[PDB]
């Protein structure tokens, strides 16, 4: 056998790998979209060591979730990050992300460039924090 | 329209862009997608073309 | 080169071919094996054998006769079965001188 | 050996194109080539020891453990399990060279053999196989035509017999029945003469019937004028031997008729059975009456017959052999001069044959009897009874009688003759090397490799005679230069003369023709292979 | 590219798709022509397959080759019938269609790479190839003079050139002049099973041997067929489709006697059928007799008796041969065997033929059939032997139907790829690329002879592109001098239909090849 | 084996293993041919166990990769060898490569000799790099510090850190001129891999940070230590402060009780006492290479000082370069003693401890007698942050050629397309079978904006033919020479004047770009023949 890369070596491209993608994000979102607000339900996840985590935060399931496909790896270190910085949004943000990217597969399949979409994004991205800084209003920290 | 070159599970090859053809050459397993196939079977047997 | 000895084989597994001292050897030891088999029962004096077949019937016979004993032995080599033969063609032309002529030419 | 693909795609996508591809092998080029020269190369050395009168023999032995010791070259190619394709190529070429002479079979493949290993060296210089072949093309032009020169002429008559003789001495001086070289070659002779068909120039060899038996020595093989059959007379007391027998040749069981379809005979009363019973006695009297009417003192019937008849048959003096195969009653009919009869009531006195003598034959302590018809007038049948003492030698002296008669066939074909021992190669080689002078193309180099390999021969008959090849064959081609007589070669024998029109040694034009002829186009073809797939395992 | 729980298709689908999967197609394609490739011209190589079973079949034809193969690959698959439709169409140029249809896939192969639209590569396919047709349609030879002597002298070359390139080179001029001898016998249908070919181990190619009349051997003799004589010099001859033996006079026949009487006269009856078969085949004159059917050992010595020659089991299509050159008609019945229904030969022989005994039918003048009667020192020999024959004899088939000569050795390919050069120049800019590589591919086949005979192909091609741009059509490779030759002056002819529908196929597997840009492998 | 040659092992000769390194070459390219030029796409990788990498890096996806042919793993290490002599151009040079590879095989299919394909591709190297250094430069000094910020933008392009170019490249610049220094010889030395480079997921790209000093992933060694200091005074020393132990070749054996008391105090008093001398003079930050005991750290508290210990070599090495301070391995002078000089400290305006997202690093900002720049990486996660690490450091690399060789070329297929006409007219001079080679040569140098274009999702062959055309008449006709400036834009499929549009590359990436490349093509080309032995 004559081969250029070793056997076990598997090589996907194209729309096929953005669609898998897209809908591995999706996913890791549907998984904790009903864990979002005030009226939401727990999940009891079942540890490796026989514990057990019942809960309502999205990191944490996430974080005691298993994945193999490295899209819903990188949600899942995402969902890491927002908490690790904030403390909270740690729902809100994946599926934010899922949607971004479920809205950006109707360009993809529309023959639009990702670099056309990423540019779109954060043109967006820079007017989003115009507006929350311009609605934004301030605290008297002094008021317990 | 590119042409596909469909084999069968009795090693056969069909090349063409006939859609119904396509069609019953896959080995379609999923129920709504095997729906969406009869109803392209049955506009080919109306109708002929579409 | 030769046929056996070549960077190529020429020959379906499981054939073979000796070569002259080769072929020479495996000859005339298979020859002079079935002579001094058939001897020990030549003359006044000779003594006879025992055949014990192996069969599921183990036929067991006693004999003397050097083309009975040659026709009832298990030959692979091909000198030995020239010889075998030539027992037998001996027996059916005259009935003696069947341990004589493998002696002979032994 | 390579593989047939090896990328597997520049993708990584799976690259499949020939079924089994990765358990397949193949071989392109220069380097198949060699392997093709390799492997001819190794069957002709094979067979190259089995060259001339000091040749030896080889054992072979089949699948079920069956012994054949054989100096025939076309037998040991056909006995020897090849796998090797170009091997396959080899045995067929010796078959053809069989087919078409019987005699040569070895020559053919020495021959070929040299000639690749020669277009090895021509190769590794670089030459194009393809411009190798046509080298080859014109040097074997160039040397039939200078056999067709150099050939002599002999008489096929019946009343001077010892060209004929001579011819066949020298087929049969590398065989195992040089022991009885002349009565062999003498027995050849009178068969083929005997049955011949001079005006038509063909040679019908079902007309030999070439039997053996063991027992008796090599020297009581003799020729039969007429017929042996593996048979006995029908009923033990009848006579062993009829002398003016007339003969009555059936393929009519000595039975009640019967017919061929379907057929149901009613009995339906005592008086139809009596009839029946009294029809079936009347029937065996009446064939009976029938055949001692004819006139006839024997009978042969080719499908047996039962107690009645047989009784019928002793009763009424009539010797009868009966279970005799078809093509046996043939032969006993053309020996005979007798008409084969479907049915009794179609004999008659003009169909019969004649033999001067019919008899019995015992073989010793055997039990087992053969029958003998001879001495009819002018049997255009023949049979060839051969004994030994072993079933090896009868069979290498039937094969080695086989080659004799189809020498004999192709004098009448052609009595054209040129005279072996090497010396009609050298001189082709001699020939050959004089074109090649001649030619001022790049084919030079294959003719002059051509005229190396045609004297692979004389070489190979001084080895195997224990002379130096190299002097004893340069020393013949200069006296054939400078004395000129193509009729100089290798004394094989040790006589002392190396001429070989002196020695009586003598070969036949179209034998020789057909030999450079075959080698040549076998090689060619050979040489015209440069890819060789084969399936795995 | 997830896991879904219900899958669309069927578990193991295999989905190849896009630019990859077409380039792949063209690799795949360029290894079935590479498997053909060493084969190409006069100094073209034979192959050698070997099967499952170890036969081994040796060839220079490149339908036959390819045939061989077990060739898989979808794509790849489109060459080898593109093969067997020319062997076909035409029965020559089958390793020449394969060369140019991978040659103008692995021209086009750079732009499917850098995403040329393959709509586009496949219409500037056809109109470069509709271009070539009418070209080659247009400066085809076709001598309008309907001369014998010339028509046999194009007929001639157009076989020697056809068999330049097989183990039976050295006797071209031998095997063409007989070929043509055939076709020019044979009748308006040219029938293929009009010529038969008989394969004889045993003798030279020069002792091979075409018979004006028939030939066929000898099939399983009762006793007493030594006895029958086995020449005739004016020999009738009844054909017949007739079993004469003593047989069940019907298979569902059941006979019902009560009597001896009956039982004998039944006997005696079906004796009696059989001789009056007999009997009124002898008196038709016929000499000779050859049945479809098995005559038995009785018949045999009936005929012997008579002094009649038999042959029964006869084949069919040697049974058709000898009735289209005797005269005569095959009869299932013998009760009306006129001089109208037998046939009739000058000479009738059974002579030894290499080990075989065959049967002779000559002094047909009336012939619309020959036989071919090969020798050789090898079955696989004598089956290349009857592949060149083929060859040859499908070339002259079609040029006596439209002798329209073209010149070989690449002349013809330089011509149309100078043509499509000069058309490329005029045109816009897209389909100039692609008709320009279409020309550049035509020259395969001139850089395949050099390269097979060991030339510098370069320096050939550079000369033969240099002169047929100064005026002159029919110069391409001369084999024997490694230079170039007006190969129409040289003889090196090739009827047009050849090269028209090599172009034609081949033109068609690239456009299909290139068309497809999705393969699914459903699991077995 | 089966052939005479008893060789225990594989043999491929000819058109075969010439074929087979070809594929081989060609599956490399192809593996990162989408990875190139402002509309190319990052490639994941995993790693058999989940582990991810996000990546446009060639030289980085090469690496990665487990590749088993010897004619791939040679292109493999020369992306390599790309990414350590220039740092951009890793993909671009294997693309080359490859191509010169299939032209070259294709031309010895033809039977053109590989000798002659050699010889020509060697011409066509040298005449391509002298007729770009001749006629393609441009000189940043006329152009001045946009053009700097232009060639970051151009390598920025093709990245995670592309849009936000705007930004990145003004960071980058504003890095390597910090960093640079001059030295003896008076030749200005911009010693990149000495801007420091953190990675931190958090805030957004924009958000990352350019510190005007140093960054040290590092934490203090004790809670009751200070988190900032002001002045501060820098002690860096390469050796450990614990409790004292006696070496090797050093034994106590009491024979008096007496002894042990005092014994065991000295072994923690010595250290004590070093650390004392080095506090005396001033020092409240102390970095150390090695460890630092609790006992020690309550020294450090108790003085009020910051003390790091597991600092790395190399950060200590640029800490102490950029404040001024003297790494000691000992506190050990020329006259036999222990001290510690106030001339071995360094300063910086400011040490502290800044929070980063979840953890805490060390930043000293505005160190004297040197400056120096770090740079905090933000975003969305490792993979993020690990791919922005990659493309900076291609940025820096970039910059620091731009100000090393003064000279820089159009980008977009400029200099590719421009080359390839010239080579294509020069061939005719040169030879009748090198002029096939060179004429090759040139073809293959088309692969880049042909690669670009498809990347684009544009018509390659119109828009490198409008390019071909272009660079014709600018060679051609001397009254539109300016021409020379023309090549790809990507976002609007039209040839663009780049040198107008800011597309920039140091000279040095397309000129060690071809000679590598060639080198390549030649070791692979000159092969004929494999032999590849079965393992032991
Ligand atoms: N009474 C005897 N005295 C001397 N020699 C004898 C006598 N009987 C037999 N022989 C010798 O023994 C041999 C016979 O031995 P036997 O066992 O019959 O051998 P084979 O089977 O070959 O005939 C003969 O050669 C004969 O000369
Ligand atoms: N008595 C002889 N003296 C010299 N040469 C002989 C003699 N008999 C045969 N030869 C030569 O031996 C060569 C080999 O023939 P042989 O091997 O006997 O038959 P085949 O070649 O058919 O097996 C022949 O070319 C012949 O010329
Ligand atoms: N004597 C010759 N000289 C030069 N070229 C020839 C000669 N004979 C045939 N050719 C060329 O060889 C090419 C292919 O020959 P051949 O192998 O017979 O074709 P195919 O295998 O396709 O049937 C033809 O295009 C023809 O032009
Ligand atoms: N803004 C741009 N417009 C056109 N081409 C560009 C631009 N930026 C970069 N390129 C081209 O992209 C090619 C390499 O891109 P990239 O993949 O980022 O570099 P590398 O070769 O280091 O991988 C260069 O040849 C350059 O000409
Ligand atoms: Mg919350
Ligand atoms: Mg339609
Ligand atoms: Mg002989
Ligand atoms: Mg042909
Ligand atoms: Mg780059």
């Amino acid at each position: 056998p004559v081969l250029v890369l070793s056997q076990n070596t598997k090589r996907e491209s194209g729309r096929k790998v953005q669609s898998g993608n897209i809908n591995a994000a999706k996913t890791i979102a549907d998984i904790i979209r009903t864990c979002l607000g005030p009226k939401s339900m727990m999940k009891m996840l079942l540890d490796p060591m026989g514990g057990i985590v019942m809960t309502n935060d999205g990191n944490a399931i996430l974080r005691e979730i298993q994945v193999q496909h490295p899209a819903a790896k990188s949600m899942i270190e995402i969902s890491r990050t927002q908490d690790e910085e904030v403390g909270d949004g740690t729902t809100s943000v994946i599926i934010l992300a899922g949607e971004m990217l479920s809205v950006a597969e109707h360009f993809l399949e529309q023959q639009m460039h990702p670099t056309v979409v990423i540019s779109a994004y954060r043109k967006a991205l820079d007017d989003m924090i115009s507006t929350l800084k311009k609605i934004s209003i301030p605290v008297d920290i002094s008021d317990s | 329209g590119m042409n596909k070159m469909v084999i069968n599970h009795l090693e056969k090859l069909f090349v063409t862009n006939d859609a119904a053809t396509i069609l019953r050459e896959l080995e379609v397993q999923h129920p709504a997608a095997k729906m969406i196939v009869m109803a392209s079977h049955m506009q080919e047997q109306e109708v002929g073309d579409g | 080169a030769s046929l056996s000895l070549a960077p190529v084989n020429i020959f379906k597994a499981g054939a073979d071919e000796e070569r002259a001292e080769t072929a020479r050897l495996t000859s005339f030891i298979g020859a002079i094996a079935i002579g001094d088999l058939v001897k020990s029962t030549l003359g006044p004096k000779g003594m006879d054998k025992i055949l014990l077949s192996s069969g599921r019937d183990a036929s067991l016979m006693v004999t003397n006769d050097g083309a009975t004993i040659l026709k009832n032995i298990g030959v692979d080599n091909p000198a030995a079965k020239v010889l075998v033969d030539m027992s037998r063609v001996q027996d059916d032309e005259v009935g003696d001188g069947t341990t004589s002529v493998t002696v002979l030419a032994a | 050996a390579s593989m047939g693909t090896l990328a597997f795609d520049e993708y990584g996508r799976p690259f499949l194109i020939i079924k089994d591809q990765d358990r397949k092998s193949r071989l392109m080029g220069l380097e198949a080539l060699k392997s093709h020269i390799m492997a001819a190369k190794a069957v002709a050395n094979t067979m190259r020891t089995s060259l001339g009168p000091n040749g030896l023999d080889k054992m072979m032995v089949d699948k079920d453990g069956d012994v054949t010791v054989t100096n025939d070259g076309a037998t040991i190619l056909s006995m020897m399990d090849v796998d090797h394709q170009i091997a396959k190529l080899m045995v067929e070429l010796s078959k053809s060279q069989d087919d078409e002479i019987g005699d040569g079979t070895t020559g053919v493949v020495v021959l070929a053999g040299a000639l690749l290993e020669e277009a090895e060296q021509l190769l590794d210089r670089g030459i194009h196989p393809i411009r190798i072949a046509d080298g080859y093309e014109q040097a074997a032009r160039v040397a039939i035509e200078h056999l067709d020169k150099i050939s002599d002429s002999v008489l096929v008559d019946i009343k001077d017999t010892e060209p004929l003789i001579q011819t066949a001495k020298t087929t049969l001086g590398s065989k195992v029945v040089n022991s009885c070289h002349r009565q062999m070659a003498e027995i050849a002779v009178n068969a083929v003469l005997t049955v011949a068909d001079m005006e038509r120039r063909d040679v019908d060899f079902e007309l030999i019937k070439v039997e053996g038996k063991v027992g008796g020595r090599l020297e009581d093989t003799k020729l039969i004028k007429g017929v042996i059959v593996d048979k006995d007379f029908s009923h033990p007391q009848m006579p062993k031997k009829v002398e003016d027998a007339k003969i009555a040749i059936l393929t009519c069981p000595f039975e009640p008729p019967k017919p061929k379809t379907k057929h149901k005979l009613d009995v339906t009363s005592v008086e139809d059975y009596k009839a029946l019973q009294k029809y079936e006695k009347e029937k065996f009297e009446e064939m009976i009456q029938q055949i001692k009417e004819t006139g006839a003192n024997l009978a042969i019937c080719q499908w047996g017959f039962d107690d009645e008849a047989n009784h019928l048959l002793l009763q009424n003096n009539l010797p009868a052999v009966r279970w005799v195969g078809g093509p046996e009653i043939e032969l006993i009919a053309i020996a005979t001069g007798g008409r084969i009869v479907p049915r009794f009531s179609e004999l008659t006195a003009e169909k019969l044959g004649f033999a001067g003598l019919v008899q019995e034959i015992s073989f010793g302590t055997t039990k087992d009897k053969m029958l003998v018809i001879e001495q009819c007038k002018n049997s255009r049948a023949v049979t060839i009874f051969i004994r030994g003492g072993n079933k090896m030698i009868i069979e290498e002296a039937k094969r080695s009688l086989h080659d004799a008669l189809c020498v004999i066939r192709n004098l009448i074909r052609d009595n054209r003759v040129v005279y072996g021992g090497g010396a009609a190669e050298i001189s082709c080689a001699l020939a050959v090397s004089q074109e090649a002078d001649k030619c001022p193309t790049l084919e030079q180099y294959a003719m002059r490799a051509f005229a190396d390999a045609l004297e692979v021969i004389p070489m190979a008959l001084s080895e195997n005679s224990g002379m130096n090849p190299i002097q004893t064959m340069t020393e013949v081609r200069a006296r054939q230069v400078k004395e000129m007589n193509p009729a100089l070669g290798i004394d094989c024998l040790h006589k002392g003369t190396n001429d070989m029109k002196q020695q009586h040694v003598i070969e036949t034009l179209i034998g020789k023709k057909q030999q450079i002829s075959l080698a040549t186009q076998m090689v060619r073809m050979i040489l015209k292979i440069d890819d060789i797939r084969k399936p795995g395992e | 590219m997830m896991p879904t729980p219900v899958i669309l298709l069927k578990e193991g689908t295999d989905s190849s798709q896009g630019i990859p999967q077409l380039v792949s197609n063209i690799s795949a394609c360029q290894v079935i022509a590479e498997a053909v490739r060493t084969t190409l011209g006069p100094r073209g190589m034979d192959k050698l397959i070997v099967d499952g079973r170890g036969k081994a079949t040796i060839s220079n034809d490149g339908a036959t080759i390819l045939k061989l193969l077990d060739v898989v690959h979808p794509a790849a698959k489109t060459l080898v019938d593109i093969a067997k439709s020319q062997d076909a169409e035409v029965g020559d140029g089958t390793t020449s269609v394969t060369l140019l249809a991978a040659e103008f896939l692995k021209q086009v192969k750079p732009y499917v790479e850098e995403g040329l639209h393959p709509q586009i590569i496949i219409r500037a396919f056809r109109t470069a190839t509709q271009l070539a047709v009418n070209k080659i349609k247009e400066i085809a030879v076709t001598v309008k003079k309907a001369d014998k002597v010339e028509q046999r002298k194009l007929l001639e070359k157009c076989a020697m050139t056809a068999l330049s390139s097989k183990l039976i080179s050295q006797q071209k001029a031998f095997f063409a002049k007989m070929v043509v001898d055939a076709v020019m016998m044979l009748d308006d249908l040219l029938q293929l099973k009009m010529i038969g070919i008989k394969k004889v181990q045993g003798g030279a190619l020069e002792d091979s041997q075409l018979v004006a009349g028939v030939a066929f051997k000898k099939t399983f003799s009762y006793a007493g067929f030594e006895m029958q004589p086995k020449k005739y010099h004016n020999p009738k001859i009844a054909l017949l489709n007739v079993e004469l033996e003593l047989k069940a006079e019907k298979d569902n026949a059941e006979i019902r006697v009560h009597t001896v009487e009956d039982y004998q006269a039944i006997v005696d009856a079906e004796w009696n059928i059989l001789y009056d078969k007999l009997e009124k085949i002898h008196h038709s004159g016929a000499k000779v007799v050859l049945s479809k059917l098995p005559i038995g050992d009785v018949a045999t010595q009936y005929f012997a008796d008579r002094d009649m020659f038999c042959a029964g089991r006869v084949p069919e299509e040697d049974l058709k041969r000898t009735m289209m050159a005797c005269g005569g008609s095959i009869q299932t019945s013998v009760n009306a065997l006129s001089a109208d229904v037998l046939g009739r030969c000058q000479v009738f022989e059974e002579t030894q033929i290499g080990g075989e005994r065959y049967n002779f039918f000559t002094g047909c003048p009336k012939a619309k059939t020959c036989t071919f009667i090969l020798r050789g020192g090898a079955e696989q020999f004598m089956e290349e032997t009857e592949r060149s024959l083929h060859d040859a004899i499908m070339i002259v088939r079609r040029a006596i139907k439209n002798d329209s000569v073209v010149a070989g050795g690449g002349a013809i390919e330089m011509e149309l790829s100078k043509y499509l050069r000069d058309y490329s120049r005029t045109i816009p800019g897209k389909q100039q690329l692609l008709i320009g590589a279409y020309a550049k591919a035509l020259e395969i086949i001139p850089r395949q002879l050099c390269d097979n005979a060991g030339f510098d192909a370069t320096n050939i091609l550079n000369k033969l592109r240099a002169r047929h741009a100064q005026g002159g059509t029919w110069y391409g490779v001369d084999i024997n001098n490694e230079d170039i030759a007006d190969n129409f002056e040289a003889f090196v002819w090739e009827p047009a239909m050849v090269r028209i529908n090599a172009l034609t196929a081949a033109s068609e597997a690239a456009c299909l090849i290139v068309s497809v840009d999705e393969t699914i492998k459903n699991p077995r | 084996m089966e052939g005479p040659l008893s060789v225990f092992g594989d043999r491929s000769t000819g058109e075969t293993i010439r074929s087979q390194n070809v594929m081989a070459a060609a599956s490399i390219a192809n593996i990162v041919k989408s990875s190139l030029g402002p509309v190319g796409l990052d490639k994941m990788l995993v790693d058999d166990i989940g582990d991810v990498t996000i990546t446009n890096d060639g030289a980085t996806i090469l690496k990665l990769l487990e590749v088993e042919h010897p004619a791939a793993k040679v292109l493999c290490e020369l992306a390599d060898l790309q990414d350590k002599e220039v740092g951009d151009g890793t993909t671009s040079v294997v693309i080359i490569a490859a191509e010169l590879l299939k032209n070259a095989d294709e031309l010895v299919k033809q039977k053109i000799h590989p000798t002659s394909v050699i010889s020509g591709y060697r011409l066509a190297c040298k005449e391509a790099v002298r007729y770009i250094n001749e006629n393609l430069i441009v000189n940043t000094d006329e152009l001045g510090r946009d053009c700097l910020i232009n060639a970051a933008k151009t390598s920025m392009s093709s990245k995670i850190i592309g849009i936000n170019g705007d930004f990145f490249a003004n960071m980058v610049v504003d890095a390597v001129l910090a960093i640079k220094y001059t030295d003896i010889r008076g030749q200005p030395r911009y010693p990149v891999n000495s801007v420091n480079i953190l990675k931190a997921h958090g805030r957004s790209q924009m958000e990352s940070m350019l510190i005007s000093g140093y960054a040290l992933n590092c934490v203090v060694g004790s809670q009751g230590m200070p988190k900032r200091i002001v002045n501060a005074k820098i002690a860096c020393l390469d050796f450990s402060l614990q409790k004292t132990k006696m070496k090797l070749g050093v034994q106590v054996v009491i024979t008096d009780p007496e002894k042990l008391d005092q014994i065991r105090q000295r072994e923690s008093d010595i250290t004590k006492e070093r650390i004392q001398k080095i506090l005396a003079t001033g020092a409240n930050v102390i970095l150390t290479t090695g460890g630092i005991d609790d006992m020690c750290l309550k020294y450090f508290v108790e003085a009020g000082a910051m003390a790091v210990r597991r600092v790395l070599k190399r950060d200590l090495k640029r800490i102490a370069k950029a404040s001024g301070a003297t790494i000691l391995s000992t506190l050990a002078n020329l006259e036999g003693e222990e001290t510690f000089e106030a001339a071995m400290l360094g300063q910086a305006e400011e040490v502290v401890q800044e929070r980063i997202c979840d953890d805490e690093l060390i930043l000293i900002k505005n160190t004297k007698a040197r400056t120096s720049a770090s740079i905090i990486l933000r975003g969305a996660n490792d993979f993020m942050c690990d791919e922005m690490e990659r493309s900076l450091h291609d940025a820096l690399c970039v910059v620091k050629r731009v100000l090393e060789s003064k000279s820089v070329v159009p980008g977009g297929g400029a200099v590719e397309a421009a080359l390839s006409i010239y080579l294509e007219n020069y061939a005719t001079s040169m030879g009748s079978r090198e002029q096939l080679a060179i004429a090759e040569f040139a073809r293959s140098l088309l692969v880049i904006p042909n690669t670009l274009a498809v990347n684009a999702a544009q018509d390659s062959t119109d828009l490198v033919a409008k390019l071909r055309a272009f660079h014709n008449e600018a060679q051609v006709n001397p009254e539109r020479k300016n021409l020379k400036w023309i090549g790809l834009d990507l976002s609007n499929g039209k040839p663009r004047d780049n040198k107008q549009a800011g597309v920039f590359e140091p000279t040095i990436v397309k000129v060690k770009s071809l000679k590598f490349a060639t080198e390549a093509a030649i070791t692979i080309l000159r092969i004929d023949d494999l032999i590849k032995l079965h393992p032991e």
